[PDB]
């Protein structure tokens, strides 16, 4: 408690500190108007972010095709009133669509006989469908209608007169559109004359009623100009096709399939579906399913999916089962023909528990693509590298950015890293740390260095690394 | 009164705690079911808390608050330790954390998708705070009047969110992530991250370990303070946990762990006439818990210097416009220390560990009070089923909060080793060479010429 006093201070008080307390009071109000303009001189500096593109509904997700609804629930449950007990399951795949089957009436290739604006009564009615809607709506998944008249013969366009074609068409995109439905499909074009006029004058009244309604047309080609006559006008239409299931079993194929692909038609958006309508089981052979998926949920597109493609639902493993709607194996008692046939790895209750099954990644991946941004919107870009391996890189301005390196070879390869493709913002780092791995071998979350990366045949990776400052 | 007792219970509990907490007790709690028994078991458990420290503060009725309560009952060095770290830590980093919630607030409307320039964060917090610190240096009438719109900024903003979910339940949905369609638990947590979440959702819930006993002498309700605390503080959960439901009715969880600024995305993905009204009101609430949260260290440094410690160049007046110069200083200097941190969520986990050590002490300083010399004439008693809930709370709290990263709680436990050197030689010490004491005589008395300031009668 030594101190001075208060009246021994005001004496002590000398004009020496009054020139000392008076400059030092002004030294406060330079340094914090020497503070305040470093601020706006760096937020200005500071580089600005992208704007969003302003996407759609059918950006993210994955739309999932579903042909038959006999044989999707089985006999007895297979009515429409039936499907309200499976979106749940749905959802649990995160799928954003629901491509539904045609549910019209035609009895058999009868071009009089035959209606698209009343509901066969073999599956329900029309209290029944809008029962159905309510909890599309209810749980965000849209749902679409396959528009093709006849879609029990072989010549599925009534290979008579071109009228009455195109005249009830325009009846129910109107009249099933007011009810609420989000979208229609369409396919088999490749039997149709003058296809891209027709088109047209459904895309522009598709787009008409609202701008959230969108058109799937589905060929069954596999040639670059084929389909570009068919994109040449109508560059929002989501074309589906057979372009990347050639035979190939080549790395360098199908990185110049697909980057050759975007490249002439820019960077526009598509559908990266391998099939029209068909399942992964038939354009594939049996160990590459596991790869195709992380595939096609990386590529800049909406992956297009039939029911059955997240377990391996096979027809060529099952004797007596028809090719154009096999069973859906929910348990052991979904395929009643022969007991002991199925098996505890082709059912839906036995891989939801396995965390090392396949539809165990296919719920892990849509997860990885519904909630980010640089697999959303990014940016796509391809590495030059050397065998048959397909890498790129995925990229938005200033997310974290995602890495997919895969080996196409059925021998042990190298990393092989390229950079030079790429701008001076998007670089790849020493260090890089997984996120998802096909062929379990290694622990999640654990980093590696890039280039002493050696992968194992018929295997993938899903690496991340965030913006390196 | 009886309400105007509690308003000013209600009215300074809400502070600037809501609008960086949602961000974090949703993170660490995995799920959004989870982050709302949170915000439920830390008012429910701090009601335990203040139900106690009105038992201490009516058998010991003395003035200064924690510090004086640990000296009549703990030995003179853990009761020194409470004015230690509350004028080193607690409160260095309870301004340095109102004053990051301010530069976050005003740039997220700038920088909406890309996460801002990190160091021009910094020089938007040495600015709130170097104009605050003249502001509360010069005549102390200036640090109310300015005071009192900092309410009316912080009721605007939480009046606006506390109506615009009321719109959102009657014109959208009715409880969208409930556990009967949606809300999975996806990410569920363990002993580590649902610890974590009592230490970010018990930081909007300070303002009771000094802010009950100011209230007795200017009315005198006589007795109906504990009556007065049980319509008090569910008045504020209730306000707490119907803002964080509505933040999930127009926002999702994948966005609400995005966002750096909490309430100004929910401000713009509601209403046409935005950026003057949302991160407005909360950059004018964010003033007025880094200049009320000055002025209330200034009753620390006086009732500091009284006992044996804290010595006399602080605690002192300028002569005119009576403010503690030099003792406020003390603060504003050691606050842009504690800003070379680069995030504001591990600021949150240092100083609710240590907040929490001496919310237990003082409450097992009660136990053993109870225990050794009992019989004391006390006007208000308590069950003891209460002050033993908060000791069990208190103590899986620590313990699997340090098992988790044991870093920014593995200080908070380094600060107070420090004080045993510094609680040696302070008090504890024979003047015989007679030549370190004259240089403490040397600069308090210069610092009585840099500054006009004396010492009270
Ligand atoms: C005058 C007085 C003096 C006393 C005082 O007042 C004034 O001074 C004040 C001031 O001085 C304060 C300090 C300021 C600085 C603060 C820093 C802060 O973070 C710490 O930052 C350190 C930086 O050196 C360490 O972080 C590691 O730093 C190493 C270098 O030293 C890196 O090597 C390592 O990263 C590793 O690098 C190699 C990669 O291959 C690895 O993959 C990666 O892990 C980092 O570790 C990372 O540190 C980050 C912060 O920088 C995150 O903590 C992160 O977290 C983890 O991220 C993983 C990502 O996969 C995730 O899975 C996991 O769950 C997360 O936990 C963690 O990896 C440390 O460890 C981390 O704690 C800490 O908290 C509190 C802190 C010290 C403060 C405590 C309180 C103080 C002393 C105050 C105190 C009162
Ligand atoms: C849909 O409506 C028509 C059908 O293509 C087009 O809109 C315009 O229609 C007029 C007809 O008089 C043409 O002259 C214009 O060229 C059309 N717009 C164009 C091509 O720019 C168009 O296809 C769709 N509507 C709009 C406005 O794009
Ligand atoms: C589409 O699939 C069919 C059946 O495999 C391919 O075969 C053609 O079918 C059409 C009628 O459906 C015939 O007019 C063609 O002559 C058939 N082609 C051959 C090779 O005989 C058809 O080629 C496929 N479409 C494309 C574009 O390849
Ligand atoms: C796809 O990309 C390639 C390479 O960027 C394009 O090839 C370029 O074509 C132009 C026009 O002839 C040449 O001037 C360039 O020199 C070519 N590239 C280089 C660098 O050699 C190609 O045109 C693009 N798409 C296509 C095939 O049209
Ligand atoms: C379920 O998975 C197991 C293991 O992958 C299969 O067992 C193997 O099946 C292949 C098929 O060619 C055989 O070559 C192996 O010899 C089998 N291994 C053993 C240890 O039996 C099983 O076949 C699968 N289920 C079904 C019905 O195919």
């Amino acid at each position: 408690t030594g101190l001075s006093k208060e009246e021994l201070l005001k004496v002590a008080g000398s004009p020496g500190w009054v020139r000392t307390r008076w400059a030092l009071l002004l030294l406060f109000w330079l340094g914090w108007l020497g503070m305040l303009a470093g601020a706006v001189v760096i937020i200005v500096r500071a580089p600005r972010c992208r704007e969003l593109p302003a996407q759609k509904w059918w950006h993210t997700g994955a739309l999932y095709r579903i042909g038959d609804l006999q044989a999707f629930q089985g006999h007895g449950a297979g009515n429409l009133a039936g499907l309200k007990g499976r979106l749940d399951y749905l959802s649990s795949l995160k799928v954003k669509g629901l491509v539904l089957g045609p549910i019209h009436k035609n009895q058999k290739d009868d071009v009089a006989q035959t209606d698209l604006l009343q509901i066969d009564p073999n599956f329900g009615s029309k209290e029944d469908f809008d029962s159905l809607l309510q909890s599309a709506k209810k749980k965000s998944i849209r749902v679409i209608l396959d528009l093709t008249p006849n879609y029990r013969g072989e010549n599925s366009w009534f290979s008579t007169q071109v009228d009455t074609v195109a005249t009830k068409v325009k009846d129910a995109l109107e009249f099933w559109l007011q009810a609420g439905v989000d979208g229609f499909q369409v396919r088999d074009i490749e039997n149709l004359k003058d296809a891209s006029s027709f088109l047209a004058e459904w895309q522009n009244i598709t787009k008409g009623f609202s701008e959230d309604r969108l058109l799937i047309a589905g060929t069954n080609s596999s040639d670059l100009q084929q389909i570009l006559s068919l994109l040449e006008s109508n560059k929002d239409l989501l074309l589906t096709s057979s372009y990347l299931s050639d035979s190939g079993s080549t790395g360098e194929h199908t990185k110049s399939l697909v980057t050759q692909y975007l490249n002439a038609t820019g960077n526009r958006w598509c559908s990266w579906s391998l099939s029209q309508a068909r399942l992964l089981t038939s354009f594939l052979p049996a160990q590459l399913l596991r790869l195709y998926q992380l595939m096609l949920f990386t590529l800049p597109g909406t992956p297009v999916f039939s029911y059955g493609d997240e377990i391996g639902l096979d027809a060529a493993a099952l004797p007596g089962q028809p090719m154009e709607a096999p069973v859906m194996l929910w348990d052991e008692s979904s395929f009643p023909d022969i007991p002991g046939a199925v098996s505890a790895n082709m059912t839906v209750k036995g891989q939801s528990e396995d965390p090392g099954s396949l539809l165990s990644l296919f719920r892990r991946l849509s997860d990885q693509r519904s909630k980010e941004r640089s697999l959303l919107h990014g940016d796509f870009h391809a590495f030059s590298a050397g065998p048959g391996l397909f890498s790129y890189i995925r990229h938005w301005d200033q997310n974290e950015r995602f890495l997919v390196v895969l080996n196409f070879g059925d021998v042990g390869l190298s990393a092989g890293l390229q950079a030079s493709d790429l701008p001076a913002s998007a670089s790849l780092p020493a260090k890089a740390d997984l996120l998802l791995s096909t062929q379990p071998g290694r622990e999640e979350g654990s980093p590696l260095e890039l280039e002493r990366l050696k992968l194992e045949p018929h295997e993938g990776l899903l690496l991340r690394f965030p913006y390196a400052a | 009164g009886l309400v105007s007792a509690c308003g000013i219970i209600v009215g300074n509990i809400i502070g600037s705690g809501i609008f960086v907490s949602p961000k974090g007790v949703l993170e660490n709690a995995g799920s959004v079911g989870l982050a709302l028994i949170v915000w439920i078991v830390t008012g429910f458990i701090t009601v335990v808390g203040a139900l106690c420290y009105a038992e201490l503060g009516v058998t010991i009725p003395k003035s200064g608050g924690d510090y004086s309560y640990v000296k009549d009952i703990f030995g003179g060095l853990a009761g020194f330790l409470r004015l230690w770290i509350a004028v080193l830590v607690i409160y260095p980093t309870n301004q340095a954390v109102i004053a990051l919630t301010f530069s976050n607030y005003v740039l997220q409307p700038l920088f909406p998708t890309c996460f801002p320039p990190e160091s021009g964060l910094r020089l938007l917090a040495a600015i709130c705070l170097l104009l605050l610190t003249w502001v509360n240096c010069s005549s102390v009438r200036w640090a109310t009047r300015v005071q009192d719109i900092f309410t009316a900024g912080k009721l605007l903003a939480l009046a606006l969110i506390i109506i615009m979910g009321i719109v959102q339940i009657c014109k959208g949905e009715y409880f969208w992530l409930e556990p009967k369609n949606a809300f999975e638990n996806f990410q569920e947590p363990d002993i580590g991250l649902v610890a974590l979440a009592f230490l970010q959702g018990s930081f909007a819930y300070g303002g009771w370990n000094f802010l009950n006993y100011v209230t007795e002498e200017l009315v005198d309700p006589y007795k109906n303070l504990p009556r007065a605390i049980f319509i008090s503080i569910p008045l504020v959960t209730f306000v707490y946990v119907f803002a964080n439901v509505a933040y999930v009715t127009a926002m999702s969880p994948q966005e609400l762990l995005a966002s750096n600024a909490v309430a100004v995305t929910f401000g713009e993905k509601l209403l046409g006439v935005m950026a003057w009204i949302m991160p407005i009101s909360v950059a004018l609430s964010t003033f007025g818990g880094v200049n009320g949260s000055l002025f209330t260290s200034s009753r620390l440094f006086f009732a500091g210097a009284r006992e044996g410690h804290l010595p006399s160049v602080l605690a002192m007046i300028h002569v005119k416009r009576c403010t503690p110069i030099p003792a406020l200083l003390f603060t504003c200097i050691s606050t842009l220390l504690m800003l070379v941190t680069s995030d504001m969520y591990t600021l949150i986990n240092y100083v609710g560990f240590i907040n929490y050590l001496f919310y237990g002490v003082t409450v097992a300083g009660q136990i053993v009070l109870r225990w050794k010399k009992p019989d004391i004439p006390r006007p208000i008693k308590i069950n003891l089923l209460f002050p033993i809930i908060y000791l069990l709370f208190w103590a899986f709290l620590l313990v699997f909060s340090l098992w988790s990263e044991p870093v920014v709680c593995g200080i908070g436990l380094a600060i107070m080793l420090t004080g045993v050197p510094v609680y040696f030689l302070g008090v504890y010490w024979q003047h015989k060479p007679k030549c370190f004491s004259d240089f403490i005589e040397l600069l308090t008395l210069v610092s009585q010429k840099m500054c006009v300031v004396v010492y009270p009668e």
